[PDB]
Protein backbone atom coordinates (compact mmCIF):
# COMPACT_ATOMS: atom_id res chain seq x y z
CA UNK A 1 0.00 0.00 0.00
CA UNK A 2 1.73 3.46 -0.85
CA UNK A 3 2.05 6.38 1.04
CA UNK A 4 -0.69 9.00 -0.20
CA UNK A 5 1.27 11.63 1.16
CA UNK A 6 2.48 14.32 -1.35
CA UNK A 7 5.51 16.59 -0.58
CA UNK A 8 7.69 18.85 -2.81
CA UNK A 9 11.42 19.54 -2.64
CA UNK B 1 28.72 11.53 -13.40
CA UNK B 2 27.96 8.17 -14.95
CA UNK B 3 27.93 4.72 -14.53
CA UNK B 4 28.81 2.10 -17.61
CA UNK B 5 26.46 -0.83 -17.43
CA UNK B 6 27.74 -4.05 -16.17
CA UNK B 7 26.10 -7.37 -18.72
CA UNK B 8 25.65 -10.65 -18.34
CA UNK B 9 24.51 -13.05 -20.99
CA UNK B 10 22.90 -16.26 -19.92
CA UNK B 11 20.05 -18.90 -19.75
CA UNK B 12 17.13 -19.14 -17.77
CA UNK B 13 17.78 -23.32 -17.10
CA UNK B 14 20.93 -25.10 -18.12
CA UNK B 15 21.69 -25.42 -21.47
CA UNK B 16 20.43 -28.61 -23.36
CA UNK B 17 20.54 -28.78 -27.57
CA UNK B 18 17.07 -28.73 -28.72
CA UNK B 19 14.98 -27.90 -25.73
CA UNK B 20 12.66 -24.92 -25.21
CA UNK B 21 14.55 -22.08 -22.60
CA UNK B 22 14.76 -18.38 -21.84
CA UNK B 23 17.67 -16.48 -23.29
CA UNK B 24 18.63 -13.59 -20.55
CA UNK B 25 20.99 -10.63 -20.93
CA UNK B 26 20.84 -9.04 -17.52
CA UNK B 27 22.55 -4.67 -17.68
CA UNK B 28 23.23 -3.40 -14.72
CA UNK B 29 25.13 -0.88 -12.53
CA UNK B 30 24.24 2.01 -14.44
CA UNK B 31 23.66 5.17 -14.99
CA UNK B 32 21.56 7.57 -16.64
CA UNK B 33 18.75 4.93 -17.14
CA UNK B 34 18.76 5.10 -21.36
CA UNK B 35 20.33 2.02 -22.57
CA UNK B 36 19.55 -0.19 -25.98
CA UNK B 37 19.62 -3.64 -25.31
CA UNK B 38 19.04 -6.46 -28.42
CA UNK B 39 19.60 -9.72 -28.20
CA UNK B 40 21.61 -11.14 -31.42
CA UNK B 41 20.92 -14.63 -32.91
CA UNK B 42 24.13 -15.42 -35.43
CA UNK B 43 24.68 -11.73 -35.78
CA UNK B 44 21.62 -10.56 -36.13
CA UNK B 45 18.23 -8.94 -33.65
CA UNK B 46 15.87 -11.45 -32.58
CA UNK B 47 12.66 -9.43 -32.73
CA UNK B 48 9.77 -9.36 -30.16
CA UNK B 49 12.56 -9.76 -26.94
CA UNK B 50 10.55 -8.42 -23.88
CA UNK B 51 12.33 -6.61 -20.83
CA UNK B 52 11.34 -5.94 -17.25
CA UNK B 53 10.57 -2.51 -15.90
CA UNK B 54 12.79 -0.10 -14.60
CA UNK B 55 14.39 -0.35 -11.19
CA UNK B 56 17.05 0.41 -9.26
CA UNK B 57 19.73 -0.76 -6.61
CA UNK B 58 20.75 0.65 -3.30
CA UNK B 59 23.08 2.71 -4.71
CA UNK B 60 20.86 4.44 -7.43
CA UNK B 61 22.14 2.36 -9.99
CA UNK B 62 19.88 0.60 -12.64
CA UNK B 63 19.02 -2.74 -13.45
CA UNK B 64 16.82 -4.45 -16.43
CA UNK B 65 16.33 -7.97 -17.79
CA UNK B 66 15.86 -8.27 -21.46
CA UNK B 67 15.15 -11.91 -22.27
CA UNK B 68 13.20 -14.20 -25.19
CA UNK B 69 12.44 -17.89 -25.52
CA UNK B 70 15.06 -19.63 -27.47
CA UNK B 71 15.50 -23.27 -28.42
CA UNK B 72 19.61 -23.70 -28.31
CA UNK B 73 21.40 -25.56 -31.03
CA UNK B 74 24.94 -26.67 -31.14
CA UNK B 75 25.24 -24.35 -34.50
CA UNK B 76 23.63 -21.09 -33.36
CA UNK B 77 25.87 -18.31 -31.71
CA UNK B 78 23.51 -16.16 -29.17
CA UNK B 79 25.01 -12.52 -28.13
CA UNK B 80 23.72 -9.57 -26.58
CA UNK B 81 24.41 -5.89 -27.75
CA UNK B 82 24.42 -3.08 -25.57
CA UNK B 83 24.51 0.77 -26.32
CA UNK B 84 24.94 3.60 -23.28
CA UNK B 85 25.92 7.03 -23.36
CA UNK B 86 29.33 5.58 -21.33
CA UNK B 87 29.90 3.68 -24.44
CA UNK B 88 31.74 4.89 -28.01
CA UNK B 89 30.25 1.81 -29.24
CA UNK B 90 27.70 -1.26 -29.02
CA UNK B 91 29.33 -3.88 -26.53
CA UNK B 92 28.39 -7.87 -27.41
CA UNK B 93 28.75 -10.16 -24.66
CA UNK B 94 28.46 -13.68 -25.97
CA UNK B 95 26.25 -16.46 -24.75
CA UNK B 96 29.01 -18.89 -23.42
CA UNK B 97 26.62 -21.66 -21.49
CA UNK B 98 29.81 -21.85 -19.30
CA UNK B 99 29.19 -18.24 -17.77
CA UNK C 1 12.29 -14.72 8.63
CA UNK C 2 12.98 -10.71 7.85
CA UNK C 3 10.81 -9.28 5.24
CA UNK C 4 10.59 -5.99 3.20
CA UNK C 5 8.40 -3.54 1.80
CA UNK C 6 9.42 -1.27 -1.35
CA UNK C 7 8.78 1.47 -3.44
CA UNK C 8 10.94 2.66 -6.32
CA UNK C 9 9.87 5.64 -8.29
CA UNK C 10 11.97 7.02 -11.55
CA UNK C 11 11.49 10.12 -13.51
CA UNK C 12 13.83 11.27 -16.52
CA UNK C 13 12.89 14.36 -18.38
CA UNK C 14 13.37 14.37 -21.90
CA UNK C 15 13.15 18.22 -23.09
CA UNK C 16 11.98 18.43 -26.42
CA UNK C 17 10.10 15.11 -26.66
CA UNK C 18 7.56 15.66 -24.46
CA UNK C 19 7.45 15.59 -20.66
CA UNK C 20 9.15 12.85 -18.26
CA UNK C 21 8.69 9.48 -18.53
CA UNK C 22 8.05 8.29 -14.96
CA UNK C 23 8.02 4.94 -13.58
CA UNK C 24 7.47 2.94 -10.49
CA UNK C 25 7.36 -0.52 -9.36
CA UNK C 26 7.00 -2.13 -5.95
CA UNK C 27 8.51 -5.01 -4.17
CA UNK C 28 8.15 -7.72 -1.35
CA UNK C 29 11.27 -8.78 -1.12
CA UNK C 30 12.67 -9.97 -4.27
CA UNK C 31 9.16 -10.01 -5.64
CA UNK C 32 8.20 -7.39 -7.58
CA UNK C 33 3.90 -7.06 -7.23
CA UNK C 34 3.31 -3.97 -8.72
CA UNK C 35 4.13 -1.07 -11.73
CA UNK C 36 2.82 2.32 -12.97
CA UNK C 37 4.30 3.18 -16.49
CA UNK C 38 3.28 6.97 -17.40
CA UNK C 39 4.04 6.04 -21.32
CA UNK C 40 1.73 3.06 -20.84
CA UNK C 41 -1.10 2.75 -23.30
CA UNK C 42 -3.85 3.18 -19.77
CA UNK C 43 -1.77 4.45 -17.34
CA UNK C 44 -2.78 2.48 -13.91
CA UNK C 45 -1.94 0.43 -10.93
CA UNK C 46 -0.99 -3.03 -12.15
CA UNK C 47 -1.33 -6.00 -10.01
CA UNK C 48 1.74 -8.50 -10.99
CA UNK C 49 1.55 -11.29 -8.22
CA UNK C 50 -0.95 -13.66 -7.59
CA UNK C 51 -1.78 -12.48 -3.84
CA UNK C 52 -2.24 -8.72 -4.97
CA UNK C 53 -4.96 -9.56 -7.36
CA UNK C 54 -7.90 -10.14 -4.55
CA UNK C 55 -7.36 -6.50 -4.07
CA UNK C 56 -10.56 -4.38 -4.79
CA UNK C 57 -11.37 -2.07 -7.41
CA UNK C 58 -11.10 0.97 -4.63
CA UNK C 59 -7.25 -0.41 -3.82
CA UNK C 60 -6.51 0.13 -7.51
CA UNK C 61 -7.86 3.72 -8.10
CA UNK C 62 -6.39 4.53 -4.75
CA UNK C 63 -2.87 3.25 -5.49
CA UNK C 64 -3.41 4.93 -9.36
CA UNK C 65 -4.71 8.03 -8.30
CA UNK C 66 -1.30 8.40 -5.63
CA UNK C 67 1.07 7.45 -8.61
CA UNK C 68 -0.79 10.30 -11.20
CA UNK C 69 0.15 12.76 -8.13
CA UNK C 70 3.66 11.45 -7.67
CA UNK C 71 4.67 11.70 -11.54
CA UNK C 72 2.90 15.49 -11.16
CA UNK C 73 5.29 16.23 -8.27
CA UNK C 74 8.01 14.66 -9.81
CA UNK C 75 7.54 17.41 -13.02
CA UNK C 76 7.25 19.81 -10.23
CA UNK C 77 10.59 18.62 -8.48
CA UNK C 78 12.76 18.41 -11.72
CA UNK C 79 11.81 21.84 -12.55
CA UNK C 80 13.30 22.85 -8.95
CA UNK C 81 15.98 20.71 -8.99
CA UNK C 82 17.57 22.77 -12.26
CA UNK C 83 17.16 26.09 -10.34
CA UNK C 84 18.71 24.91 -6.78
CA UNK C 85 21.47 23.34 -8.72
CA UNK C 86 21.48 27.06 -11.44
CA UNK C 87 21.10 24.09 -14.41
CA UNK C 88 20.27 24.38 -18.15
CA UNK C 89 16.68 23.77 -18.72
CA UNK C 90 18.45 21.41 -22.14
CA UNK C 91 19.56 18.32 -20.14
CA UNK C 92 18.16 15.57 -19.59
CA UNK C 93 17.85 15.01 -15.48
CA UNK C 94 16.99 11.70 -13.39
CA UNK C 95 14.66 11.86 -10.16
CA UNK C 96 14.89 8.71 -8.12
CA UNK C 97 12.91 7.85 -4.91
CA UNK C 98 12.85 4.93 -2.38
CA UNK C 99 10.96 4.37 0.73
CA UNK C 100 9.48 1.17 2.21
CA UNK C 101 9.61 -0.81 5.69
CA UNK C 102 11.57 -3.98 7.21
CA UNK C 103 9.82 -6.15 9.44
CA UNK C 104 11.28 -9.17 11.40
CA UNK C 105 10.14 -12.71 11.90
CA UNK C 106 7.44 -11.29 14.67
CA UNK C 107 6.26 -8.58 11.92
CA UNK C 108 7.65 -5.82 13.80
CA UNK C 109 9.09 -3.10 12.55
CA UNK C 110 12.61 -3.26 12.12
CA UNK C 111 13.66 0.11 10.29
CA UNK C 112 11.59 2.53 7.55
CA UNK C 113 13.17 4.40 4.83
CA UNK C 114 12.66 7.42 2.68
CA UNK C 115 15.23 8.69 0.33
CA UNK C 116 15.88 10.40 -2.81
CA UNK C 117 18.18 10.98 -5.44
CA UNK C 118 19.16 13.54 -8.45
CA UNK C 119 21.08 12.68 -11.10
CA UNK C 120 22.05 9.40 -9.14
CA UNK C 121 23.48 10.77 -6.13
CA UNK C 122 22.37 11.17 -2.89
CA UNK C 123 20.18 14.14 -2.45
CA UNK C 124 17.86 13.61 0.88
CA UNK C 125 17.16 10.92 3.33
CA UNK C 126 15.43 10.62 6.43
CA UNK C 127 17.16 8.95 8.98
CA UNK C 128 16.82 5.63 11.02
CA UNK C 129 15.23 7.86 13.35
CA UNK C 130 12.32 8.59 11.40
CA UNK C 131 12.75 12.29 12.54
CA UNK C 132 15.75 14.10 11.33
CA UNK C 133 17.33 14.52 7.60
CA UNK C 134 20.48 14.41 6.06
CA UNK C 135 20.70 16.59 3.09
CA UNK C 136 23.90 15.91 0.62
CA UNK C 137 24.98 19.20 -0.64
CA UNK C 138 23.51 23.10 0.03
CA UNK C 139 20.35 22.44 -2.29
CA UNK C 140 19.31 19.58 -0.75
CA UNK C 141 19.60 21.95 2.64
CA UNK C 142 17.24 23.97 1.25
CA UNK C 143 14.71 21.14 1.02
CA UNK C 144 15.45 20.17 4.30
CA UNK C 145 14.46 23.40 5.53
CA UNK C 146 11.01 23.22 3.81
CA UNK C 147 10.37 19.71 5.24
CA UNK C 148 11.63 20.73 8.59
CA UNK C 149 8.96 23.20 8.43
CA UNK C 150 6.25 21.18 7.21
CA UNK C 151 6.67 18.46 9.51
CA UNK C 152 6.92 16.18 6.86
CA UNK C 153 9.01 13.49 9.00
CA UNK C 154 6.38 13.13 11.44
CA UNK C 155 3.77 12.45 8.32
CA UNK C 156 6.28 9.53 7.09
CA UNK C 157 6.92 7.88 10.57
CA UNK C 158 3.32 7.53 10.86
CA UNK C 159 2.72 5.97 7.44
CA UNK C 160 5.73 3.69 7.90
CA UNK C 161 5.14 2.61 11.37
CA UNK C 162 1.75 2.27 10.35
CA UNK C 163 0.55 1.67 6.93
CA UNK C 164 3.60 0.24 5.79
CA UNK C 165 3.66 -2.90 7.90
CA UNK C 166 0.33 -3.63 8.23
CA UNK C 167 -0.10 -3.81 4.67
CA UNK C 168 3.45 -5.65 4.67
CA UNK C 169 2.44 -8.31 7.12
CA UNK C 170 -1.17 -8.79 5.23
CA UNK C 171 0.62 -9.22 1.96
CA UNK C 172 2.94 -11.83 3.28
CA UNK C 173 -0.12 -13.82 4.81
CA UNK C 174 -2.25 -13.48 1.39
CA UNK C 175 1.21 -14.45 -0.15
CA UNK C 176 2.61 -17.05 2.20
CA UNK C 177 2.83 -19.72 -0.28
CA UNK C 178 5.55 -17.95 -2.35
CA UNK C 179 6.86 -14.94 -0.34
CA UNK C 180 7.62 -17.81 2.60
CA UNK C 181 9.13 -19.85 0.55
CA UNK C 182 13.09 -20.13 0.36
CA UNK C 183 13.84 -21.98 -2.45
CA UNK C 184 17.91 -23.40 -1.76
CA UNK C 185 20.20 -23.08 -4.82
CA UNK C 186 21.05 -26.10 -6.94
CA UNK C 187 25.05 -26.28 -7.08
CA UNK C 188 27.74 -27.63 -8.96
CA UNK C 189 31.48 -27.04 -9.80
CA UNK C 190 32.63 -27.09 -13.42
CA UNK C 191 36.50 -26.89 -14.18
CA UNK C 192 37.83 -25.43 -17.14
CA UNK C 193 41.45 -25.99 -18.29
CA UNK C 194 43.13 -22.26 -19.42
CA UNK C 195 46.35 -23.34 -20.15
CA UNK C 196 48.97 -26.56 -19.04
CA UNK C 197 49.88 -24.35 -15.88
CA UNK C 198 46.30 -23.23 -14.79
CA UNK C 199 42.28 -23.77 -14.51
CA UNK C 200 39.28 -22.20 -13.92
CA UNK C 201 37.23 -23.95 -11.04
CA UNK C 202 33.58 -21.98 -11.19
CA UNK C 203 31.04 -22.67 -8.24
CA UNK C 204 27.87 -22.37 -9.31
CA UNK C 205 23.94 -21.40 -7.34
CA UNK C 206 20.93 -21.62 -9.30
CA UNK C 207 17.20 -21.75 -8.52
CA UNK C 208 17.35 -19.95 -5.54
CA UNK C 209 14.63 -17.61 -3.60
CA UNK C 210 15.52 -15.29 -1.97
CA UNK C 211 18.00 -13.45 -4.13
CA UNK C 212 20.04 -13.15 -0.67
CA UNK C 213 23.43 -15.66 -0.63
CA UNK C 214 26.89 -15.98 -0.23
CA UNK C 215 29.63 -17.98 -2.30
CA UNK C 216 33.10 -18.11 -1.35
CA UNK C 217 35.88 -20.59 -2.23
CA UNK C 218 38.80 -21.59 -0.13
CA UNK C 219 42.04 -22.58 -0.80
CA UNK C 220 43.44 -25.09 2.38
CA UNK C 221 40.47 -23.71 4.70
CA UNK C 222 41.75 -19.69 3.90
CA UNK C 223 39.10 -17.99 2.19
CA UNK C 224 40.24 -16.37 -1.33
CA UNK C 225 38.49 -12.75 -1.19
CA UNK C 226 41.09 -11.64 -3.28
CA UNK C 227 41.74 -13.84 -5.80
CA UNK C 228 37.84 -14.80 -6.53
CA UNK C 229 35.66 -12.97 -9.53
CA UNK C 230 32.38 -13.13 -8.24
CA UNK C 231 29.24 -12.16 -10.44
CA UNK C 232 26.37 -10.01 -9.58
CA UNK C 233 23.92 -11.93 -8.45
CA UNK C 234 21.31 -11.95 -11.48
CA UNK C 235 17.65 -12.74 -12.11
CA UNK C 236 16.51 -16.43 -13.76
CA UNK C 237 13.21 -14.72 -14.98
CA UNK C 238 11.00 -17.49 -13.12
CA UNK C 239 11.56 -15.77 -9.65
CA UNK C 240 14.63 -17.55 -8.76
CA UNK C 241 18.28 -16.43 -9.02
CA UNK C 242 21.59 -17.03 -9.95
CA UNK C 243 25.24 -16.72 -9.31
CA UNK C 244 28.97 -17.84 -9.52
CA UNK C 245 32.45 -17.48 -8.05
CA UNK C 246 35.59 -18.58 -10.19
CA UNK C 247 39.13 -18.99 -8.91
CA UNK C 248 41.94 -20.01 -11.00
CA UNK C 249 44.13 -22.10 -9.68
CA UNK C 250 47.63 -24.07 -10.20
CA UNK C 251 47.17 -27.13 -12.17
CA UNK C 252 47.10 -30.04 -9.79
CA UNK C 253 46.09 -27.99 -6.86
CA UNK C 254 42.08 -28.34 -7.36
CA UNK C 255 41.65 -30.86 -4.45
CA UNK C 256 42.86 -28.06 -2.16
CA UNK C 257 39.41 -25.87 -3.38
CA UNK C 258 36.57 -25.72 -1.63
CA UNK C 259 33.48 -23.49 -2.34
CA UNK C 260 30.90 -22.30 0.14
CA UNK C 261 27.51 -21.66 -0.27
CA UNK C 262 24.87 -20.04 2.36
CA UNK C 263 21.64 -19.43 2.24
CA UNK C 264 18.34 -18.88 3.89
CA UNK C 265 16.68 -21.92 1.82
CA UNK C 266 19.96 -24.41 3.57
CA UNK C 267 19.80 -25.73 7.09
CA UNK C 268 23.44 -25.89 7.09
CA UNK C 269 26.14 -24.19 4.47
CA UNK C 270 27.42 -26.56 2.04
CA UNK C 271 31.08 -27.37 1.36
CA UNK C 272 31.68 -28.53 -2.47
CA UNK C 273 34.62 -29.55 -4.88
CA UNK C 274 35.17 -30.05 -8.10
CA UNK C 275 34.55 -33.81 -8.82
CA UNK C 276 36.16 -35.94 -9.67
Amino acid sequence: LRNQSVFNF
Amino acid sequence: IQRTPKIQVYSRHPAENGKSNFLNCYVSGFHPSDIEVDLLKNGERIEKVEHSDLSFSKDWSFYLLYYTEFTPTEKDEYACRVNHVTLSQPKIVKWDRDM
Amino acid sequence: GSHSMRYFHTSVSRPGRGEPRFITVGYVDDTLFVRFDSDAASPREEGRAPWIEQEGPEHWDRETQICKAKAQTDREDLRTLLRYYNQSEAGSHTLQNMYGCDVGPDGRLLRGYHQDAYDGKDYIALNEDLSSWTAADTAAQITQRKWEAARVAEQLRAYLEGECVEWLRRYLENGKETLQRADPPKTHVTHHPISDHEATLRCWALGFYPAEITLTWQRDGEDQTQDTELVETRPAGDRTFQKWAAVVVPSGEEQRYTCHVQHEGLPKPLTLRWEP
